[PDB]
């Protein structure tokens, strides 16, 4: 929590938004992986989303889902995730990092024992992408005994009740999505309710769009699946890869900015 | 909130993205609401009478029992419309769809048998509808997708994941968290996020209901138990439901054992797995020691949910049922036997139901009792199989 | 002389070997005998009821009619269990058997579905069960083949002749001839030497019996027609019976037109054939004009029968009874219209009876009419012959 | 029926019994099945029972079966057997003819047209395998009409009213079955009933077969299978054939001499 707090706060005295990516751990490989990393945050990312490879994401389109194909390809486990994320935070003091994960992988060895592990390696919030604010209770509860960030999703056709449920409850970042369906006004509402800040997600793949979301409101956007695409169409060539994903990012930074 | 209690005990719930909640809810009101409807009552009564064929017989097998103390009877839900038990709730489920005010369908399908029994609701009362299956299971069960295709469905190859059941669970709900303004997600079993495992257990109860009157009109009493396969859990839970409050009689369900517990390649989750949180359910299931999700094997497709109805779960925790498991070859031993000493080709699934019957049977062939096995469905889809393999065997 | 009339106007007779006429004799003497036992209808009605699944359903099919006047109801055999009408007859038959104080049963059978019903209703009423098959079946029924043996029936290839139906016919006499002391031949259609027909009409009545009170419930009146397909002519005599006395009630029996009756390629001899002497009767049949016999062709293998039973003959006659054909390509668009707009997947040689009702109701939208097709059958054996089919034609 | 009488007669005269053989007309050629009449003639036979290749014959056995398999395969129809009858009956004027046939085949052209024709060619006997004596009315009275023997079987089971009815209704001789099935105390009540006389078929295969025959009180005995058999033997060998069949039948007529 404390590192979105700070970045946020930075981020407003700049008058800029965040451009916040998302990739999988271990995609294609291990090694490959920490490089993608550390080139999107040389590349301009205000904060991490990272998924942890799951064998069943329901919640996202075929780029991510080919993204844990192959970094289960590459026998990618959650314990080697986590061995990851304690090295990216060694490297990376003040950058949030917030986890992607499915209900199953949190529950598995105790809901209690994974939010003391994401302390333990530094992470700062977990979006449980299968547990609506109806289930949310436990997770949230032990996130927050474990100073960990619960992250709640506002959907577009959320009503004034789950508005006021994810402003209290949530913390960090309100995910607030663009649109329905899986990966590939309210604004105001939200901050009347002193909710945490917003980062739109789904579908933001150009600058005009991370500009767009700033201008109405938000204070960042997140960008997966477009990230994704880089690294599946540059699969052959790391180097060439890497140089992609740092134009793409330095792109859609350079649009948050004032 | 909801309407309805999401848990039976600690299991059950509503575990999907934000976004699929309204639908959950929406769903839940339209049963409640259909549930206190006479109209609806009467069309579903309809439906499941004039076009799918109920009720269906209890037949009593006395050739297999000879020489022992037991009665048997089988609930011939395989000479339902289809050939199996599903028919009775996608018939519900197809007009609830109807009340919402929705024209499409959506569906997933691993043998196919669900696939089927949507497909042919559909066709009946006039949705468009799309089913998604695993390619690893369109080009095994090509016979049910050509009948899909025949009734007009849409068939969908999903190659993601294990290309299996669960990988197409998965896809049919990212297609659902972008369309249930107008599609309705015909969920194939007793599990899944709530409402459905209520759902579709009120939608299968009339296999109990009938099976009570029936036994009480035949032998003037109840059965000391009633048997039932578990795949996901609806045909079991749809023959167990109007028997929970009747304490005297045992509630047994079976699972898939496939080459056997100890080998690790079987399919019962309720008594050999660990409980998870997955399609939208907190239930046991087959998964690895990091949490990942497993497929559940058996020679019988149909009975390959890597997990079960969580009414299962809680009745088994609480002890009002108990739950086991039979093996590949008990399950075509069973399945032979009815075929030559009562004349009925059973499904590998049902066999399993009966598998534990006869065990039950042979085990105290002198112990006086009275069980029902519900015959889920019919085994004409199974010949090739069997042959294959007592060919293999010589 | 006989208990009953062995003929139906010219039609009919005993044309048998004189050492089968003490066979025929005791037969029609001991179905007599049985018709008026209260004991034996009470035993062949808790059969019908508690394992073969009767009543079947009546459905109304309301999409395949929109637009039109025609008002179209389905007699559910295809919900029987076996999955065809045959099985009435057989089960009945059987008993017949075990009356006489037999203990085996010797049967005919082409596609092999009398053979499947033969096996079934004998591994139930613990006979013995042998079946006669031709050679050219044989390797092209597999399915069936199994089904037949997993029930504990013996079956045994035909190479003589034509290696079909006609030889299977003959092969079956021959064993008969000479152990019709503890043996009992259960003839599969409503044809051969009275007294079958007669035995075979009387085991399925129920069908138009049902359908009568059924249609009467519903509808408040009779049908202004019934129609069914005729191969032998058993499920036809089936459905008519109980009608012939209702004047207004049309009778419509739809014979296989294959290719069509101009190409000579077809299994129409009722309308198209010539009145000859074979297989223990007087009556039409497809034959050279030296008089040898011939065999009938069809889509769909279950038409196949070479003549047809007599009292359909004598039906048609006296103008009682109207009979057309329908053609292989009639019979298939049938057989894909009902299932996409009904949900059900008839067996192809039902298709032929609703192919007829969807002409009578096509060629005149206008007119005012309520139908009954006896759905004989389902089709799900029938999918990979219709697959084939659009396959080879793009 | 005059030549079965004149038969007869001249048989008890010398106090002898009857051997008739059995052979499919065109089997296993035209050519070949006249020579083998012919032989079977001047071997011995005193009557002739002679079959029309037909598709269904349900009363014989698989011997016979491939008699008229042979027959049908050489395209021998039952027009071509009327040739040969004429001709068979033109070579031998007192040799009694007794045809075997099926129902379909009499009464396809019409009942009555057919014994016209038998009787245009010279037979004098017709036995419907497929008739019982309940349905034999119209063909009994046909043959009548055009003076041919109307052939009865009467089975080894046959009751009193069976027996006097076969008396009463056959001509020629009265067909005496040895067993049931298929090809492969009567006595007296037959002559008591004045019924024609009798000649036992079915499974008559050896000598004394023919010797307990007529000790038995029969007037002959009919083999058929076993000179079938001959010819099905000896397919490859036409001549070898018939010096065969001249042995087996000089035998079986040896055996009815007194
Ligand atoms: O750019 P896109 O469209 O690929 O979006 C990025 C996806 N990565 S993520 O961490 O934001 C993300 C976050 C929550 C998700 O599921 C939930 F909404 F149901 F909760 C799915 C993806
Ligand atoms: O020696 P076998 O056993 O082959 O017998 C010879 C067969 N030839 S036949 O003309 O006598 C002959 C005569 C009548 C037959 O059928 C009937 F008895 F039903 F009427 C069958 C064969
Ligand atoms: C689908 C099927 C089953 C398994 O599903 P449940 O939901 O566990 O009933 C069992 N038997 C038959 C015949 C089936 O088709
Ligand atoms: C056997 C069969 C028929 C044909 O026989 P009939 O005796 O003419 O009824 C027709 N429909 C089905 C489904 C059959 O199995
Ligand atoms: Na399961
Ligand atoms: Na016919």
């Amino acid at each position: 929590m404390e590192r979105y707090e700070n970045l946020f706060a930075q981020l407003n005295d700049r008058r800029e938004g965040a451009f916040v990516p998302f990739v999988t751990l271990g995609d294609p490989g291990i090694e490959q992986s920490l490089k993608i990393i550390d080139t999107l945050i040389d590349a301009g990312a205000d904060a991490l989303e990272l998924g942890v490879p799951f064998s069943d994401p329901l919640a996202d389109g075929p780029t991510i889902q080919n993204a844990n194909l192959r970094a289960f390809a590459a026998g990618v486990t959650p314990a080697q995730c986590f061995e990851m994320l304690a090295l990216i935070r060694e490297k990376h003091p003040t950058i949030p990092i917030g986890l992607l994960m499915y209900a199953n992988l949190v529950f598995n060895n105790g809901i209690d024992a994974f939010y003391a592990r994401c302390e333990q390696v530094g992470v700062d919030s977990v979006l449980v992408a299968d547990v609506p604010v109806e289930e949310s209770a436990p997770f949230r509860q032990a996130a927050l005994r474990h100073n960990i960030a619960p992250i709640f999703i506002c959907p577009p056709n959320a009503d004034d009740d789950l508005l006021r449920q994810v402003a209290s409850y949530g913390r960090g970042y309100t995910y607030l999505l663009s649109r329905s369906g899986v990966t590939g006004h309210l604004i105001e509402k939200l901050k009347e309710y002193h909710a945490a800040p917003a980062l739109q997600g789904f579908g933001i793949s150009s600058p005009e769009q991370v500009s767009a979301a700033v201008r109405a409101g938000a204070a960042g956007a997140i960008s997966g699946s477009a990230i994704v695409k880089i690294i599946e169409k540059n699969l052959a060539s790391p180097k060439q890869m890497l140089a992609e994903l740092r134009s793409f990012v330095s792109a859609m930074k350079a649009a948050s900015r004032a | 909130t909801t309407l309805l209690n999401p848990y039976f005990g600690e299991f059950g719930g509503m575990y999907v993205p934000q976004i699929l909640m309204p639908a959950l809810n929406q769903l839940e009101e339209a049963f409640v609401s259909a549930q206190k409807d006479p109209e609806f009552q009467a069309q579903f009564a309809d439906l499941l009478k004039n076009y799918a064929g109920r009720p269906t017989a209890l037949t009593k097998c006395q050739n297999i029992t000879a020489g022992t103390r037991t009665t048997l009877y089988l609930k011939r839900e395989d000479l339902l419309h289809g050939g199996a038990h599903k028919t009775n709730q996608v018939l519900g489920q197809a007009l609830l769809a109807k009340r919402m005010g929705k024209s499409e369908i959506i569906a997933e399908t691993g043998a196919g048998q669900h696939g089927v029994a949507s497909a042919l609701a559909s066709a009946l009362l006039g949705l468009k509808c799309r089913i998604y299956m695993g390619a690893k299971d369109v080009e095994r069960q090509s016979p049910n997708v050509f009948r899909m295709r025949l009734m007009g469905a849409e068939v969908i190859p999903v190659h993601s994941g294990s290309a299996t059941l669960k990988d197409a669970c998965n896809e049919a709900l990212r297609d659902w968290s972008g369309s249930y303004e107008t599609a309705h997600y015909m969920l194939g079993t007793a599990a899944g996020p709530h409402p459905y495992p209520t759902i579709v257990r009120e939608f299968q109860r009339m296999i109990g209901e009938e099976t009570k009157a029936q036994i009480l009109d035949k032998e003037g009493r109840l059965p000391d138990a009633v048997i039932a396969c578990v795949g996901g859990g609806s045909n079991a839970i749809g023959m167990f439901a109007d028997f929970i409050n009747d304490t005297s009689v045992g509630l047994i369900g079976v699972e898939p054992g496939g080459h056997g517990i100890e080998t690790g390649e079987h399919g019962a989750p309720l008594k050999h797995g660990r409980v998870g949180i997955y399609f939208g359910m907190k239930a046991p299931m087959m998964q690895t020691a990091d949490g990942q999700i497993e497929e559940s094997y058996s020679i019988s497709a149909g009975l390959d949910f890597p997990s079960v109805g969580p009414q299962h779960a809680y009745l088994n925790s609480i002890g009002r049922a108990d739950y086991v498991s039979i093996t590949d070859d008990e399950a075509l031993e069973a399945f032979k036997t009815l075929c030559r000493h009562e004349g009925i080709i059973p499904a590998l699934e049902s066999s399993h139901a009966l598998a534990h019957a006869l065990k039950m049977m042979r085990e105290q062939p002198e112990k006086e009792q009275l069980l029902v096995v519900n015959l889920s469905g019919r085994g004409d889809k199974d010949i090739f199989t069997v042959h294959d393999i007592l060919k293999a065997r010589g």
